[PDB]
């Protein structure tokens, strides 16, 4: 809340009384993790050095997984608030695309939505091949708009991707939903991560590895083998405070997201 | 009972599981006002002041 | 910090839009220009440029010329996405125009397009109030004091105590501050009607 | 509670697994307070010091 | 065909294409009638074509 001030009513006028209010906000660390087994045999007489070829696509392996459950909700622990695009679209800071005349128009009615919430955007994230799609599009007058006039000839070089001076960021890790979103645009500065254990590799010459049941199923000391165990614990927050233009928190939120147009 | 006894969260005390906390209060700037910076500023020392105008 | 913010919410909200205003005060600049006729409502005719154009003639036929604005929140993304009958960018020179191209700082004919970000603005009132600034004045008579006390009531307007800061175990922060408005509206020799001339004017919404 | 312990059945017996348990218990601090006046008169008057007196 | 390569994960890096495209797109035009090979607004009948070329 914030509090008030009030006009006295002349020299030695009655002064009124005045409060104010707090809140909580909470943050969950989650834990995502794998097991790579190889018996030693072939971590000897493999030429190629197995180990250290794993270990960055199991670092990259858990980066998709945080994406995925933090933007577009797949997967999503029970624990953590509603992901980017779910959000956006509850808060009503949505856009279907092509309710305006150009794409450039269902931007600036996203970035009207943020800064009558109180946020202003600083920067996108987009699906793939956004940019090539941007080239391919015309005015109602059939000539390009994605660039100024004296450069919309088809025989020259396209611009560095961007849309009103924002850089495009087209997510090219393979996460992204086509069917949901076209563009998502935020503060990026309310938008938090918590590292509760960074990527920690562990290797085990030792023990089993069980079936859910309880049978071994590979054994270690005894089928000359080795494992890897890799293990993450994260915590994901969107932190809107509480703006003077919007106080109700039902919709007010800092980022907001373009969506596909629906069938006929 | 011989096997699976295993320590869980709840057999714990709120001591040992405490929460973490941030003393930085999440708010917004608070917002300067319109007329106290755009309009010209005189200072006062009588509760009335008054100008002859050309009439 | 919060108490500062308060009081000047309160000052504009009475010299701005007249809510809750002090009766030795004069009209506020919103409803003083609505009175004088310095009125134009949006959507008048092709474009918000033709309007605020009306304003800028509405005071130079009272003798005043404009220097500046104060306007709604979110209205330079509205006119970042605004397009005429051809389909085309109305804000920027369409020559140089097009979507990967950083939009320009916030103005209207040169002048510094101010959004009101506190909030104070009824956008149901208006869109944008434009001025001459240099005949908009605010005395200031003591400034932002702050007094604590630990002894002492509360009372009542009937004398009545309502709490006791003593025998209450309880302290108290007071805030003062003291203010005086004036718009100065000289005589003109374009406009010497008192009742139609005022150095700003107003773009209200469409409709009732 | 508390944790059990086991006689192992011989060299190579199969051990035996235990676990323990904490609660919380909660202490609520309240106030007690009062005031004694006095006139200033008094204070003065008085040939012994009244307040380090009633203290 | 610059979106589906992108889409698999690939960059346009260059072209070969039929006899005679070049001719084909200094005689293009729109359903309005104004060309797109070079921006309307800068080229005329009169002037050299541009280098052969696209995006």
């Amino acid at each position: 809340s914030l509090p008030d001030a009030y006009w006295v009513d002349g020299d030695t006028g009655l002064k009124q009384t005045t409060k104010n209010i707090w809140s909580n906000v909470f943050m969950t660390a989650e834990e995502l993790a794998v097991i790579v087994p190889i018996p030693d045999a072939l971590i000897a007489d493999s030429d190629l050095p197995l180990w250290d070829e794993v270990k960055p696509l199991l670092v990259e392996a858990i980066g998709k997984k945080v994406d995925d459950a933090g933007i577009f909700g797949n997967d999503k622990p029970a624990s953590w608030p509603a992901a980017l695009i779910p959000g956006a679209i509850a808060a009503g800071n949505s856009v279907t695309l092509g309710t305006g005349d150009d794409i450039g128009v269902d931007v600036a009615t996203l970035g009207e939505q943020l800064a009558l919430d109180g946020f202003s955007i600083n920067g996108f994230i987009s699906r793939p091949g956004l940019h090539w799609s941007l080239v391919g599009l015309r005015n109602a007058q059939g000539q390009p708009i994605y660039t100024p006039p004296l450069s919309t000839g088809l025989n020259g070089a396209p611009p560095t991707p961007a849309l009103y001076g924002f850089p495009l960021n087209e997510v090219t890790s393979g996460v992204w939903d086509a069917d949901e979103a076209i563009l998502l645009g935020a503060d990026w500065s309310k938008v938090v991560i918590g590292i509760r254990q960074d990527i920690t590799f562990d290797l085990f010459s030792e023990g089993v590895i069980s079936d859910s049941d309880g049978k071994v199923v590979l054994n270690l000391m005894q089928q000359d083998s080795k494992a890897l165990r890799v293990v993450f614990r994260v915590g994901f927050q969107v932190a809107n405070p509480m703006t003077r233009l919007n106080p109700n928190e039902a919709t007010r939120y800092p980022a907001g997201v373009i969506i596909p147009a629906g069938g006929g | 009972a011989g096997f699976a006894n295993i320590q869980g969260r709840a057999d714990l005390s709120d001591v040992h599981l405490p929460d973490q906390v941030i003393k930085d209060v999440l708010q917004t700037a608070p917002e300067a006002s319109v007329l106290l910076n755009r309009a010209r500023k005189v200072r006062m020392s009588s509760k009335k002041t008054k100008q002859p105008v050309l009439a």
